[PDB]
């Protein structure tokens, strides 16, 4: 009105304005003429439905009205070849760049002005896009997410991704990050093929990440049967089903057509010893543990929790001053796994670090005490339930469980953790120890270390 | 102040006049392909209405003074219309957008041959003026028909739109030049643009566009509404195609030969659902082979490769031959 | 529920955004919370969430 | 000043010397050398005007006598005055030929912006200096020019509060006005040299003797290979001008335009208003004023001509949107059933015939406008020359309207041919 | 969601900056009025409010 | 498409014609 325009032209308060009264009220008292209803939480209900083409949609009803989370999961680094290695990294570095329907600028502005968040991540066997926003913005954000996930990569996106991948490789090498070491560990474990393919992609192939290679990779990997769609905070499953239908229903079914498929993984217990003139030596010792389908995954998670929370700190870091940092690594895949230790300490006396790490790892195989097991289980429950409490992480692990097993197993992790017993963990670790060790060493005096046969004998 | 909710917008952009702003799903700026827009506009202007009637009568003059003129000049220069239409000399000489797109997407030869073709003529014309390209070069210039130049032009324009022009968001801007001249200093870009005021948001629905009926109609028969099934339609279509071929010498066939209508009808029948065995099996096989080859993107054989260089330091930069027991 | 569709855009009556006073429907609901004071002056506040897995 | 990003070239003596000693020029013809002729005429104008300044006393009542007496007692003074006048004439000729040549090649592209505008500004300044120079003659022609300029200046202020006094004191040529205008003339004439240097540095970014993109990569070294050709072309054009002037202007002539310069301010009070005529280069503007008897509309026409001449790259350029700009069309919207139209792309120079026809119509209209004086004594009582009105209106339309430049007809016809050929050959 | 076109943002920002700069127009006008006041008086009492047409008897 | 831009285009096209009309009227008046 005239009064508002006048009081805005001269920067003076309008006392009689209702908005001013609302925005300058006493924080210790409720607002004068507004009051929100009280609501109580409701149980969570999961529903999974497959479309005609093969796309499967998971949904969870709203426990308490909050922001709507949405996600697209793809079974598509394990599926990359040497020609197209690092394509997932380029997509991640340019996950907002789409051209068919919306522009990079517009799809960034949608996230910015929606108040929500949009993110992408990728593992050896998974690629997950997730966007959380308000209900009224749900349709636009879902359209953006679908376009980003399923639209073929463009030449401009390919160039930007190549530049960003070069920057990422330079940064990773400069910082000597633990991921750069895990890449060598995986290469040793499985070789240059399959799981051993680095997550960041081969450095020599970065220049080859053109739109053609990315599109070929997507065509040979992204198929309707390998796509999952998830939502959380949805009042009605049918509404989200219709929303997904309006977008992903076009993709013609790939059933009955030649699929790329995944070749079975092979485990090799090689060794790597890098001289780098480093004041500190980092070692890693891993073994083929178990896949997701096995019943010991909970046992290995409990063992890792026991190592990290209780044993590694007390027996390795606290007692010895030359242990910079020790941590247990545990990865599980659809057909393989890797459980072990990674310890970094002083370059000199690396033999002592290696021997102590081997002894600590073998201690679990020797046995586990009741109090230690209870402490590890309590810590694992705390971590898992803290993850599950947040809606986004709960939805992500729901999608992963559905894509691994048709049922949802994250609603009863406590029961499985409780079922674990010290004998089971000890037997699992002892059986894993017999496998071919995967031993990686970097540092100044890696050369003066026991031979592979000596390490095997020590583990034996 | 907000441009929307301004007094003019409040009084005019109201549901009463159907001038209200409508908010829909977000969409990219530059939503309409220029090539498709020009195709539809050309069809509407030439093959419909009083404008179409007028422009049809002007086909002789336009063909003489706008097509055969350019073709004659290009042939004099040993060039074709492609050399002047696929990539304009402006883009070829100095254009940073074209340079970047070509570097990021194009193989060097695609523009190197374009530049060398003009270098052929201008190494002589500048040395001695009035150069008329000899017959042997003119022959290779004349070999390529316009039917392939149009394919190249459409491919390039569609690629540029789908990859670059579809990923651009223009903004309000001041003078690009950092010139102290006051006239250049206070140049204002963003107002007086129809696109700037047509939509104030990236969510607004588009209010002006071609109807699906017009888009489908523009993809019919350019020469006119005929019925190739009936003999009466085929006669008129052949007459129009013959006069077109006469007007445009190097458009679809050499200027001394005649167009093969049976092959065209076979292509139309194969492309659409209509089918029959009224054509010889040899004709069908040849047409299918030609169609496959025309749509086949060339690929490298990886054969007949030259030798790569592995240079080494000369002898004088290397230690002498002798090498005795050090101690 | 405001209407059948949760993802409706009807309330966005200001060029794709809510007007000045309005708020999203999701924020119109508040979890129960009881605050009490003891003799010692210690103030106890509870905001239960039954569906949550932790306390 | 964060908005100003920087300068294309730092005009330092070291860098200027290096740039001009390493400059390369592609093979060219005489048509693409009018800029060098303009610059050389500017240099000679600077020298000759400096020589003249030491003779001209800025008092109005002494300038005629001083000029007459110092031509005899001093040798080469009248030679320098003649050189100055003919240099002004040739400078106008070369500048307008350069403008026509650059309009012909469609240099309104974005990459030409810095090259184009920097030039036009120079041209604009080159106008002002000329005006000031006229005032220094202290003849009736100078009186009329000063009066017209003062009235135009006072037009913006609605004839209120003598805002013109700081330059056009009393709107008459006196000691103060002559001194101020002479000093301003000298300073701006010397500033023109720097403006021309800046324009020459800017324009080399994308320099082309012809629109067609020759594939040649080798280029001439400027210092002597190109400079010698530039000097020789200047010599040839000067010979042609000498021949044309010798034959077109008989030694004694009747009814010349210099006859209005007989009257000297102060000596002669009465002015023969029947025969009022400026030099041919300012003839078109006086003709426009006579043709358009409305003062405000005439001033607006002059300002519009100059400023639209300045802003050619913006109206007719690509505009950085890569030809995806949408025009406003009056009637073509009904024919195409579209509110706007995408800018046409294929607007070559040598090939297309519409561009040449329109450009030569514009050039001939300009020549006809400069061809004669409308003779306003009864130019309106007698229905005026329709050719003059047609030429002026075509000049206004050609500069500013994009339907006479980058026409849509060529693009539509080419697309129609493309569609027909592709359909026939699939 | 609110996704204004950057054209509009630039236009609004420039409108606000023009509003800010117009405030100093009256300042410079007052400075030039205090200065050159005799010129303002001559302008106001020469064209506006023209002098009366009359001459003294002497 | 905007009304004011279309009006500006119409003014640009039609103003020279208005000037010509004014000039013709001025000539007719000068005839007397
Ligand atoms: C010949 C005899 C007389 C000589 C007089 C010399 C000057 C005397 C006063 C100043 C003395 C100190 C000089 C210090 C210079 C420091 C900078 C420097 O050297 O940088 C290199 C500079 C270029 O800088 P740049 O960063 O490259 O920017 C240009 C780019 O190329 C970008 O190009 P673009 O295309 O984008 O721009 C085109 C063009 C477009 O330009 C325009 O359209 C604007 C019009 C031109 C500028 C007008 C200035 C008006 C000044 C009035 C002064 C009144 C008298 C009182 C003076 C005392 C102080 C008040 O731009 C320019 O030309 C801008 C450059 C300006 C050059 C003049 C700089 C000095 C004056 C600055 C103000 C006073 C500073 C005083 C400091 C000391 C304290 C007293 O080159 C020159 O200085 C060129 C010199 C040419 C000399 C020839 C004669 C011209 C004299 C000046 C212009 C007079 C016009 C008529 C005025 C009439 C008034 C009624
Ligand atoms: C109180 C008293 C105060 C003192 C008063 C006295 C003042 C004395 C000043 C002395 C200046 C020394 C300048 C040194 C360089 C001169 C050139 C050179 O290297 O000579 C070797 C050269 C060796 O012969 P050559 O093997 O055939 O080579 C010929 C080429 O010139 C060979 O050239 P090139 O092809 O190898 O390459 C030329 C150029 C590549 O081309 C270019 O890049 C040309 C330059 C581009 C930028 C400038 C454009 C405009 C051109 C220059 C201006 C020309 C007009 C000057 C008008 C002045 C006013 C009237 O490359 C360069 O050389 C780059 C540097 C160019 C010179 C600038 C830098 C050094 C000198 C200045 C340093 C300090 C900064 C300046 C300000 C200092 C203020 C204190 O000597 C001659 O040929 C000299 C011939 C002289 C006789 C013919 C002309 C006579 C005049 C006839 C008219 C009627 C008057 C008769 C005479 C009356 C008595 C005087
Ligand atoms: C210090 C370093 C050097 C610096 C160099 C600076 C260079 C500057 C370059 C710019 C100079 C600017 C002035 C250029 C002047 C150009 C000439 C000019 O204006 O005209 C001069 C004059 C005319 O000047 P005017 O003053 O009379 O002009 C009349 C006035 N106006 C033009 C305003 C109407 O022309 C001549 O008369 C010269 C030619 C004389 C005759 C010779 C040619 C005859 C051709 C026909 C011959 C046919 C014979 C056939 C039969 C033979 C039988 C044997
Ligand atoms: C195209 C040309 C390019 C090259 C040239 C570049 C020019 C660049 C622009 C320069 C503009 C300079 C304007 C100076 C005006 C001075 C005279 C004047 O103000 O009016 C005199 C006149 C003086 O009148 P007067 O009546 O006293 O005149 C004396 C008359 N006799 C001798 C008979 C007594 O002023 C007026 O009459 C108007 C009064 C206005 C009062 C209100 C103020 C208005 C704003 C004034 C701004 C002044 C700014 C000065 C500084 C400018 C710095 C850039
Ligand atoms: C708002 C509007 C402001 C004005 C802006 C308008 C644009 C202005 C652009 C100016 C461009 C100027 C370019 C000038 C380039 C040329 C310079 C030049 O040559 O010097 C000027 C010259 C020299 O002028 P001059 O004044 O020295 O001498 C000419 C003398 N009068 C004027 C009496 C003719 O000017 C001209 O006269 C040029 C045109 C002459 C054309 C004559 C051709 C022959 C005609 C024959 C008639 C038919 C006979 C046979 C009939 C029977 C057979 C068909
Ligand atoms: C001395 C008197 C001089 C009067 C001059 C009048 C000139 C009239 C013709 C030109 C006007 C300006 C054209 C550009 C307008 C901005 C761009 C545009 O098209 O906007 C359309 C836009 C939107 O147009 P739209 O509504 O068609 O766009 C929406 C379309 N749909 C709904 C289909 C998506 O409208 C505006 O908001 C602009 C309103 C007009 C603003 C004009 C300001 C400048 C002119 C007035 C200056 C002040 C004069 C004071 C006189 C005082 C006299 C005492
Ligand atoms: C496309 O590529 C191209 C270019 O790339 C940019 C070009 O540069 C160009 C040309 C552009 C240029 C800027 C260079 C122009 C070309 C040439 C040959 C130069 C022309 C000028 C001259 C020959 C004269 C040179 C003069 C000077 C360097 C001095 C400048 C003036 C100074 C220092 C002050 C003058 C002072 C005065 C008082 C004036 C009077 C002077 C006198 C000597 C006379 C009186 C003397 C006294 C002492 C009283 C072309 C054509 C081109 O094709
Ligand atoms: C709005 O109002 C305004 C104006 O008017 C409208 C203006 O004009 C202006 C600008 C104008 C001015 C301030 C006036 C300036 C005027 C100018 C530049 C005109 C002059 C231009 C020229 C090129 C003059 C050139 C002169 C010459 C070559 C003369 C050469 C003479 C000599 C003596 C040279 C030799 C000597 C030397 C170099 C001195 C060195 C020392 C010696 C020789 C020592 C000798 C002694 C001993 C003992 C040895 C402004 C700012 C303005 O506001
Ligand atoms: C490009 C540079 C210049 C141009 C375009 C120019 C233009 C002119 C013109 C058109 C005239 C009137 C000629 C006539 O009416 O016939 C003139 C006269 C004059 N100019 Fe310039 N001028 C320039 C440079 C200079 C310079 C640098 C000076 C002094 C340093 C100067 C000093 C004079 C003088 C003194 C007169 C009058 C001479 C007399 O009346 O006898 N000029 N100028
Ligand atoms: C006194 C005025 C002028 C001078 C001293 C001058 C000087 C020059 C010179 C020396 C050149 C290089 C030689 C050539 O291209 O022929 C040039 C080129 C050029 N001039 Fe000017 N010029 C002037 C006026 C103008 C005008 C009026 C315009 C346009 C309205 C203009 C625009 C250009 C352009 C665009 C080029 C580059 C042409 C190209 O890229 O092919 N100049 N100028």
């Amino acid at each position: 009105s005239v009064r508002k325009a006048f009081y805005d032209f001269i920067y003076k308060d309008d006392k009689s304005a209702e908005t001013y009264k609302v925005t300058t009220a006493d924080p210790r008292t409720p607002v004068q003429g507004f009051r929100g209803q009280t609501a109580e939480d409701v149980a969570a209900k999961y529903e999974v439905t497959k479309l005609a083409n093969g796309v499967t949609i998971i949904t969870e009803s709203q426990t308490f009205p909050s922001q709507v989370d949405m996600g697209i999961l793809l079974d598509v680094t394990r599926d990359e070849t040497n020609e197209t290695s690092g394509s997932l990294l380029s997509i991640k570095n340019t996950y907002l760049k789409t051209v068919l329907n919306t522009n990079e600028t517009i799809n960034y502005g949608v996230v910015q002005q929606s108040g929500g968040s949009f993110e992408m991540e990728y593992d050896q066997e998974t690629a997950y896009f997730k966007a959380n926003c308000l209900a009224h913005d749900a349709t636009d954000v879902f359209s953006m997410v679908a376009d980003c996930a399923l639209e073929p990569r463009s030449t401009v996106a390919a160039s930007v991704g190549v530049e960003k991948n070069q920057n990422t490789h330079k940064l990773e090498s400069y910082l000597k990050t633990g991921e750069l070491f895990n890449e060598s560990v995986f290469k040793t474990a499985y070789g240059l093929k399959g799981l051993g393919l680095p997550l960041k992609g081969l450095r020599g192939n970065v220049k080859n990440l053109s739109s053609y290679t990315l599109q070929k990779f997507q065509l040979e990997n992204i198929t309707p049967n390998r796509i999952f769609v998830c939502a959380a905070g949805v009042e009605s499953h049918q509404e989200f089903v219709d929303l997904v239908q309006t977008k992903l229903a076009q993709i013609p079914s790939a059933e009955g057509q030649k699929t790329h498929q995944r070749e079975k993984s092979e485990y090799l217990g090689g060794e790597v010893r890098n001289l780098t003139e480093e004041s500190n030596v980092t070692l890693a010792l891993l073994f083929q543990s178990v896949p997701w389908s096995s019943a010991d995954i909970v046992a290995f998670n409990v063992a890792a929790a026991l190592l990290n929370n209780l044993r590694l700190k007390k027996n390795l870091l606290q007692k010895y001053a030359y242990f910079d940092q020790a941590e247990a690594l545990n990865f599980h895949f659809t057909d393989s796994g890797l459980f072990g230790l990674r310890t970094s300490g002083s370059a000199d006396r690396a033999k002592d670090i290696l021997n102590h790490s081997i002894a600590e790892l073998k201690a679990i195989a020797s046995g586990v005490n009741a109090d230690e097991l209870l402490t590890a289980k309590a810590a694992l429950k705390n971590s898992v339930l803290s993850a599950l409490e947040r809606q986004t992480d709960r939805l992500e692990e729901t999608v992963k469980n559905v894509r691994t097993f048709n049922k949802i197993q994250h609603t009863d992790y406590v029961k499985q953790i409780d079922s674990v017993t010290a004998d089971q963990v000890a037997k699992a670790v002892a059986k894993v120890l017999t496998s071919n060790p995967t031993f990686v060493a970097q540092g100044s005096q890696v050369n003066a270390l026991p031979t592979y046969d000596a390490i095997r004998n020590l583990l034996k | 102040v907000r441009l929307e909710k301004i007094l003019w917008e409040q009084l005019v952009n109201v549901k009463a006049f159907s001038r209200q702003r409508v908010i829909g799903a977000p969409s990219k700026w530059y939503n309409e392909n220029r090539t498709e827009w020009f195709k539809v506009a050309q069809h509407n202007a030439f093959n419909t209405g009083f404008s179409g009637v007028i422009l049809r009568a002007l086909e002789p003059l336009l063909a003489k003074f706008i097509y055969r003129w350019r073709l004659d000049i290009a042939h004099q220069r040993g060039l074709t219309l492609e050399d002047s239409l696929l990539f304009m000399d402006r883009e070829l000489r100095r254009c940073y957008f074209f340079e970047t797109v070509a570097r990021q997407n194009l193989h060097p030869y695609t523009v190197l041959f374009m530049k060398k073709r003009r270098a052929r003529y201008y190494k002589v014309e500048r040395g001695l003026r009035g150069f008329y390209v000899p017959d042997w070069v003119r022959k290779e210039a004349e070999e390529r028909q316009l039917s392939e130049t149009v394919d190249n032009i459409f491919n390039w324009e569609n690629f540029v739109y789908r990859e670059y022009m579809s990923d651009m968001t223009p903004i309000g801007r001041w003078t690009s030049l950092s010139k102290i001249t006051p006239l250049d200093m206070f140049q204002y870009y963003g107002l007086f643009r129809n696109e700037a005021w047509d939509r104030f948001f990236y969510n607004e629905a588009f209010y002006e566009s071609y109807s699906e009926k017009e888009k489908q109609e523009a993809n019919g028969n350019p020469f006119g509404k005929f019925n190739l099934q009936t003999a009466d339609g085929r006669a008129q279509f052949e007459k129009e195609v013959n006069t077109f071929i006469e007007r445009y010498p190097f458009a679809v066939t050499k200027p001394g030969q005649k167009f093969d209508f049976t092959r065209f009808y076979a292509l139309e029948d194969l492309a659409n659902k209509r089918d029959t065995s009224k054509y010889d099996p040899a004709l069908l096989e040849s047409v299918k082979n030609e169609l496959k080859q025309s749509a086949a993107l060339p690929a490298d054989n990886g054969a007949n490769k030259t030798k790569k260089s592995k240079p080494i330091l000369p002898d004088w930069l290397q230690p002498k031959f002798g090498k005795a027991f050090q101690a | 529920k405001s209407e059948r569709l949760q993802f409706s855009k009807a309330r966005l009556t200001d060029f794709g955004e809510l007007p000045q006073g309005e708020i999203p429907t999701a924020l119109q609901y508040d979890r129960p919370c009881r605050v009490e004071t003891l003799a010692n002056g210690v103030r106890l506040a509870v905001e239960p969430s039954s569906v949550s897995p932790l306390a | 000043m964060e908005w100003n990003k920087g300068t294309y070239m730092s005009t330092s003596i070291k860098k200027i010397v290096q740039y001009f000693s390493v400059m390369t020029v592609s093979f060219h013809d005489i048509n693409s050398l009018f800029g060098f002729f303009t610059f050389l005429t500017i240099a000679s104008q600077l020298v000759s005007g400096t020589m003249l300044a030491f003779s001209l006393v800025p008092e109005p009542m002494l300038i005629p006598m001083v000029r007459e007496e110092e031509d005899v007692e001093d040798l080469y003074t009248d030679d320098f005055f003649w050189l100055h006048e003919r240099g002004v004439d040739m400078l106008f000729i070369f500048s307008y030929f350069h403008l026509f040549r650059k309009i012909y090649l469609n240099n309104f592209e974005y990459e030409q912006e810095a090259a184009w505008k920097s030039g036009v500004f120079t041209f604009l300044l080159f106008q002002v200096v000329v005006f000031l120079g006229l005032v220094l003659c202290c003849t009736h022609l100078s009186d009329i020019t000063l009066a017209i300029a003062a009235n135009l200046y006072d037009t913006f202020f609605a004839g209120k509060g003598k805002f013109y006094w700081w330059i056009f004191t009393s709107k008459e040529l006196n000691t103060d006005t002559i001194i101020r205008l002479a000093y301003l003339h000298y300073v701006l004439a010397f500033f023109l040299a720097y403006l021309g240097l800046i324009h020459g540095v800017d324009m080399h970014y994308d320099w082309k003797n012809e629109s067609s993109m020759d594939g040649l990569e080798t280029e001439m070294i400027w210092f002597d290979e190109a400079l010698s050709n530039e000097l020789g072309a200047m010599i040839e054009i000067i010979l042609i001008v000498m021949i044309v002037c010798f034959f077109m202007y008989p030694e004694p002539e009747a009814l010349s335009y210099e006859f209005f310069m007989w009257g000297d301010i102060g000596f002669i009070n009465d002015v023969r208003f029947l025969s009022v005529a400026p030099h041919w280069y300012f003839r078109p503007f006086m003709a426009w004023l006579t043709v358009c008897p409305f003062h405000k509309i005439g001033l607006f026409g002059l300002i519009y001509y100059f400023f639209i001449l300045f802003y050619q790259p913006v109206i007719h350029g690509t505009n950085e949107q890569n030809n995806y700009t949408k025009r406003n069309v009056a009637f073509v919207s009904f024919f195409i059933n579209r509110s706007d139209i995408m800018t046409p792309k294929y607007h070559s120079v040598e090939d297309n015939l519409l561009h040449q026809i329109t450009f030569w119509l514009f050039l001939c209209s300009a020549l006809y406008v400069t061809s004669y004086l409308p003779y306003g004594r009864f130019y309106n009582r007698i229905n005026g020359n329709y050719g003059t009105l047609w030429s002026f209106m075509y000049i206004f339309f050609y500069l500013g309207n994009s339907f006479l430049r980058r026409p849509l007809i060529t693009e539509l016809y080419l697309f129609n041919a493309f569609v027909k050929s592709k359909f026939l050959k699939k | 969601m609110y996704l204004p076109t950057f054209y509009k943002l630039f236009h609004e920002t420039n409108a606000f900056r023009l509003k800010r700069y117009v405030g100093y127009g009256p300042l410079l006008l007052t400075w030039s009025i205090w200065t050159l006041y005799p010129a303002l008086y001559n302008m106001i009492y020469s064209d506006f409010i023209p002098p009366e047409r009359g001459v003294p008897k002497r | 498409a905007p009304v004011f831009l279309k009006a500006l285009r119409y003014v640009i096209y039609s103003y020279p014609l208005y000037v010509c009309y004014l000039i013709k009227q001025a000539q007719i008046n000068a005839q007397g």
